[PDB]
Order: structure tokens, then sequence, then C-alpha cells
């Protein structure tokens, strides 16, 4: 995966 | 109780807030009253290019990635409403995905039920309403897809339960301790336990008649759980099969090696 950490890191 | 009463409103907010439409916006536009212009209903071809001129390939095709964009917005509100339960982001970076992987879709055919109904759903913020008989029509194997949904959801509003309730439903269906490959399986179980008791408390009152509503809800839970399998399962198909259907990044995702 990249995306979805890519949200949880805000 | 103090915090069980008041995790409950939180949960509630955070749904509020970061989900629209909801189910009591979808009971207004539906049932007529404080409305009085129904919404463009979809009913064949000749109705769905016309709602389709008003927006900016075959028409089943179309349809698909138009229920991807609703599904990727969907799933980025769910993040945030992950985010704002108490232990959620508490969690470990890949543990949070895992909850995120397997229970979003999970929660995204719960809450689609909300705007659902023996004839037809709302699409484009209630605006419109496209009818069951209309799905079943398109071919294979894009018939299919939809068609599951509307019996769960037929079944599921007959329980009759509000935003609130849902809420804590959704936030359940996230904080789920027996997801494939979780990390802290001790922590997210305690968490998990947290929300279920909140939500067993809620629905013995918010509904002190029906004294089982939790348990079905329960069922409901594995409903769902199999419901997205098969669901897995046909966009395997649609990925596999269909030449000019293209899955998104963060769909093809979060389906990489689920089921």
């Amino acid at each position: 995966h990249k995306i979805l950490h890519r949200l949880l890191q805000e | 109780t103090a915090d069980l009463k008041s995790l409950a409103k939180r949960i509630y907010e955070a749904y509020l807030k970061n989900f629209n439409m909801n189910k009591v916006k979808a009971r207004v536009i539906l049932s007529g009253k404080a409305s009085n212009n129904p919404p463009f209903v979809i009913h064949d071809m000749e109705t769905l290019c016309m709602a389709e001129k008003t927006l900016v390939k075959e028409a089943e095709v179309r349809i698909f990635h138009c229920c991807q964009c609703t599904s990727v917005e969907t799933v980025t509100e769910l993040t945030e409403f992950a985010k704002a339960i108490p232990g959620f982001a508490n969690l470990d970076l890949n543990d949070q995905v895992t909850l995120l992987k397997y229970g979003v879709y999970e929660a995204i055919f719960a809450m689609l039920s909300s705007v659902m109904n023996k004839d037809g759903m709302l699409v484009a913020y209630g605006n419109g309403f496209i009818t069951r008989e209309f799905l079943k029509s398109l071919r294979k194997p894009f018939c299919d897809i939809m068609e599951p949904k509307f019996d769960f959801a037929m079944k599921f509003n007959a329980l009759e339960l509000d935003d609130s309730d849902i809420s804590l439903f959704v936030a359940a269906i996230i904080c789920c301790g027996d997801r494939p490959g979780l990390l802290n399986v001790g922590h997210i179980e305690k968490m998990q336990e947290g929300i279920v008791h909140v939500l067993r408390l809620h629905l013995q009152s918010n509904h002190p008649d029906d004294i089982f509503l939790f348990p079905k809800l329960l069922q409901k839970m594995a409903d769902l759980r199999q419901l997205v399998t098969e669901h897995a399962q046909l966009v395997q198909i649609i990925k596999k099969t269909e030449s000019d259907a293209a899955l998104h990044p963060l769909l093809q995702e979060i389906y990489r090696d689920m089921y």
C-alpha cells in the first residue's frame, strides 16, 4: 500500500 | 453512564460531521413532505443520459466509474471518521490500515442502505433516484453488483435504526478485532469491546421494545462480511473480464490480496 497511510498521516 | 453516554455522542458527531448524506436527510428526500420537488428518477438509458449531460464507453462501464468516485469519497470520509474514534489514532500505523482495509466497504454497504428502498436508491447527494429494476436490466456481470445490497438493505432497514445507532454500528465495523494480519490483536479487541459495549447499551436505551436488536445487528455484521467477500469476488471478475473497466488506484489497493 501507499495511500491510506498517506491519509492517516494527516 | 458518564463516558458510555458521552462517547456515544462523540462518535455521533464525527458521523454527522464527516458523513453527508445521512439517514435523516435521505428519509426527508424520500417519503415526500418538506421537499415537494422529487429527485430526478433514472429508470432507463434515456433518463441516464439526461443525468449524464448535466455532470461533465459503454453505459455499464460509465456507471461503474461513477460509483468508484463515490466509493473513493466514502473511504476518505471513513478514514477521517475513524481517526475521531477514541483509540484508532493510538493504534499502529499498519493496524489502522488493516482495520480500514476490511472495514471500509463493510461500512459503505451498511450506510448505503439508508438511501435505499425496495424500489431504488438516492444518488448524487439525493438530487437523483435510480430504480432497482433498471440496475437488474444492465448486462452482466454489472447487473448483479447492486442487487445483493438491496436485499441486505431491505432486511437491515427493517430494524428501523437512526444515525445515532448507525454511527456506533459503523464504528464497531471498523474496530473489528479478528481482521487478517492484525498485530496488536489484544489492544484492538479491548477497543472493540468498548465500542460494542456502548452500542449495546445505546440500543437497549434507544429501542427498549426490540430487546434483541443487539444480537440482530451482530448477525448483520456477519452478513456484511459475507456480502463484502462476494462483492470482492465479483470485482475480480470485472477487473479481469472487462477490458474497458479500470479500477481506481485507491480501490485496487484495498482489494489487493483481500479475500
